[PDB]
């Protein structure tokens, strides 16, 4: 057995939830060693937010965060806790557990072996289905679709059914302050094929089961 | 995927398509298909190109299960005829096409032949009709910017640099081929054993090589062996997201053992990394193939230029 | 009284060649700082502990140097998979577990300018009540780019976000969308919408722009 920290799935919650996520430990003796969570916001990078000892339940917190969260453990089931009394918008961001490795008296030991995280998204919005909108051209010419106002992730986007892959570029959606999701699909295309090609793009949205094809023309 | 080159995005089907010295670059073109596309204008007067957005790993094989294009490394007779290896010659109305393929729709398509390579071109908005023996208009075409699955190579079938045989062992491995199918007649029209009494020609498939003579050697029953010998044409150098190398500087790579290389190039032709002043310079690294292959067949050992699994046309002997 | 200073923020360098990455502490943390690496949509890993041990299963190619504030992280021929984001770490002082901000290694190609495209909203888009203009770099490198939206040449601050691709698996290049977002009523009271892009592959700024309502 090879130690393990297997973290449970995404969440997506409104501001003032409560939330708790939990990571489970297996292949080592859970109670012997530190248990910590890591912040990492979208596009930033790795911020310590607290460590646990599950053998007497001991926590230490990151002032940054001490007195926002709370850290817990369950040594019956070898599980450690990351939890909010009230989330908030700026708490979206992908969670990680660590286990604790010390060694000696000299220092406070490193991070030895991380859980998968666990991304949480925090969003006043309900699901919603996306607005299709053409970016109309405009050697080569590009043309796209703007995919707006949707919630939660993710979308799908193809072009032609498909059969258009390569020239694509699908930008990675940008969460707005409405709460809603928007991110843009373009493609690079002869200006020649401007009126004679069929250019639609197909954006499928599962969380709220909606399809939309959308025929991107000049003018 | 590619050997250099990610798939074209032409933008106008006028492009004129230059001859490239450097072999590297040879493969970059052969990667984007513009080999194909120049066979096209030659030989149909087609205008533009085959393999828009998807590049040769997006075209069509017949059978579609097909072993050898797993590896973007191994030649098609279209990549070699490109390398100057052979020729793929414009089909005449002798020539038979097999059944099999899904022809409808295809622009060009190919196939090794008892005594050769045939290929099979459409002009300009035509395509093939279901049976592939004619072009009908094809408004889908008129672009001439046309993707990949409207090129059709028929076909298992690796192709590589030849160590030619004397005609003494040509002749000794044809006539073992004629004692393992003592039933054809022809093949591809050309006469295999004598017979009076024939069939009408067959689908037949059979492996193959091409050991540099007349015709090809197929077999039943023989042994491969794939061996990675590192030789200069089993590495192609390049720089990161820029494309191939030109012939001069291609060849300071693997002449002086400069230039910067994957681990299998340093262990062969040698390599030195870093540093820089400013900007990359050319990178060589080995090809993706199984190596080069050797046949066990009637008791001797050959080096073939090409080798493969594929359809021709046989007649039977009936009596 | 405790940072964390890893240099260079990114580090553009080559497949085979030698990787250099370097971590600076304030104040001394003795050999107590580890190195982790995180890949493209995965967790981080531990690399080096100690200073220079290198963890479990690491492959040899990486090394950890370095005793009291300078710290280096060696990489000695770059493979694929090491195209990567790394974090050093102190454990010596409180508060400990303080990260650097991270070095990115990226493939260094020359080069290259981007393409700009500018798209006026959409009828239908206006129907809704709003307006996004957008605004496409397209396959340009080095990532590093400035985009300033113009209204009728006001310079808009707040009203904009961007977004980027990851280095493209084939050229090694980036691109990026910029969406400026007004309301309707806002949009219509102005008339020359304008995108003006620096990048050290142009010679100059290149501005597109269109007029409301014409074409
Ligand atoms: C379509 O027609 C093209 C024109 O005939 C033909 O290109 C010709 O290809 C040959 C063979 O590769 C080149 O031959 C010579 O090129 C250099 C000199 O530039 C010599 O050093 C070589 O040793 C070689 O003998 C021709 O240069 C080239 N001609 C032109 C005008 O490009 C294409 O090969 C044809 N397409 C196909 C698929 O066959
Ligand atoms: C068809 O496309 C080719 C490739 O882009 C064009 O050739 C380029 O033309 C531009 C100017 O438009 C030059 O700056 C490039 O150096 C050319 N590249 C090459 C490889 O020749 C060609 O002009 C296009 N044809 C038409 C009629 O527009």
């Amino acid at each position: 057995s090879e130690v393990q920290l297997v973290q449970s799935g995404a969440e997506v919650k409104e501001p003032r939830e409560s939330l708790k996520i939990s990571c489970k430990g297996s292949g080592y003796s859970f109670t012997n060693y530190w248990i910590g969570w890591v912040r990492q916001m979208p596009g930033k990078g790795l911020e310590w937010m607290g460590i646990i000892f599950p053998g007497d339940s001991d926590t230490r917190y990151s002032p940054s965060f001490q007195g926002q969260v709370t850290i817990s453990a369950d040594k019956s089931i070898n599980t450690a806790y990351l939890q909010w009394s009230s989330l908030k918008a700026s708490d979206t961001a992908i969670y990680y557990c660590a286990r604790l490795k010390r060694r000696g008296f000299s220092g406070e030991g490193y991070f030895d072996y991380w859980g998968q995280g666990t991304l949480v998204t925090v969003s006043s919005a309900s699901t919603k289905g996306p607005s299709v909108f053409p970016l109309a051209p405009s050697g080569t010419a590009a043309l796209g679709c703007l995919v707006k106002d949707y919630f939660p992730e993710p979308v799908t986007v193809s072009w032609n059914s498909g059969a258009l892959t390569s020239g694509v570029h699908t930008f990675p959606a940008v969460l707005q302050s409405s709460g809603l999701y928007s991110l843009s699909s373009v493609v690079t295309v002869p200006s020649s094929s401007l009126g004679t090609q069929t250019y639609i793009c197909n954006v499928n949205h599962k969380p709220s089961n909606t399809k939309v094809d959308k025929r991107v023309e000049p003018k | 995927g590619p050997i250099i080159c990610a798939g074209p995005i032409h933008s106008n089907k006028s492009a004129d398509i230059p001859h490239l010295l450097g072999y590297s670059e040879k493969i970059c073109q052969i990667d984007r298909l513009i080999h194909v596309s120049s066979w096209l204008r030659n030989h149909s007067q087609f205008q533009g190109y085959v393999g828009q957005r998807g590049g040769r790993s997006q075209v069509s094989y017949y059978p579609a299960e097909n072993s050898y294009s797993r590896w973007s490394g191994l030649l098609s007779p279209c990549d070699a005829d490109w390398l100057g290896m052979l020729v793929v010659k414009k089909a005449k109305g002798s020539d038979m096409i097999v059944p099999g393929p899904s022809y409808k729709g295809k622009v060009f398509f190919e196939r090794p032949t008892f005594d050769g390579y045939v290929g099979w071109g459409c002009g300009s908005g035509k395509s093939r009709t279901e049976s592939g023996e004619l072009c009908s208009s094809d408004s889908g075409t008129s672009s001439g910017l046309l993707p990949s699955d409207r090129v059709l190579w028929i076909g298992d079938v690796a192709c590589q640099p030849m160590t030619p045989i004397p005609e003494e062992t040509f002749l000794e491995l044809k006539s073992f081929s004629q004692s393992e199918f003592p039933d054809i007649c022809k093949i591809d029209g050309i006469v295999f054993n004598q017979c009076e009494g024939e069939s009408l020609p067959q689908p037949f498939d059979v492996a193959w090589m091409d050991v540099g003579h007349s015709h090809k050697i197929i077999m039943r029953e023989h042994k491969t062996k794939w061996v990675q010998e590192s030789s200069s044409k089993d590495f192609v150098c390049y720089k990161e997201g820029t494309g191939p190398c030109s012939e001069s500087e291609e060849k300071t790579c693997k002449t002086s053992g400069s230039c910067r290389g994957d681990m299998q190039f340093c262990k062969v032709a040698g390599c030195e990394h870093g540093e820089e002043a400013s900007e990359a310079k050319c990178r060589c690294s080995l090809v993706h193939k199984p190596g080069e292959v050797v046949v066990s067949y009637g008791g001797m050992r050959v080096r073939p230029k090409c080798y493969g699994f594929s359809r021709m046309m046989a007649t039977l002997e009936v009596n | 009284e405790l940072t964390l200073t890893q240099s260079p923020a990114t580090l553009s360098v080559s497949p085979g060649e030698r990787a250099t990455l370097s971590c600076r502490a304030s104040q001394s943390v003795s050999s107590n700082l580890a190195w982790y690496q995180q890949k493209p949509g995965q967790a981080p890993r531990l690399l080096i502990y100690g200073a220079s041990t290198r963890a479990t299963g690491i492959p040899a190619r990486f090394s950890g140097s370095g005793s009291g504030t300078e710290f280096t992280l060696t990489i000695s021929s770059l493979q694929s998979e090491d195209f990567a984001v790394y974090y050093c770490q102190q454990y010596n002082n409180w508060p400990p577990y303080t990260f650097g901000q991270g070095t990115k290694v990226e493939i260094k190609r020359t080069v290259a300018a981007p393409s700009v495209f500018i798209f006026p909203p959409s009828d239908e888009q206006l129907k809704s009540g709003t307006a996004s203009v957008v605004c496409l770099l397209n396959n340009f490198y080095p990532r590093e780019a400035k985009v300033q939206w113009k209204v009728d040449n006001a310079l808009q601050s707040g009203n904009s976000q961007e977004s980027v691709t990851e280095q493209d698996s084939k050229d090694s290049t980036y691109s990026l969308s910029s969406t400026l977002t007004l309301s309707k009523a806002d949009y219509e009271k102005h008339k020359v919408y304008a995108c003006e892009v620096t990048h050290q592959g142009l010679s100059s700024p290149v501005t597109k722009s269109f007029n409301r309502g014409e074409c």
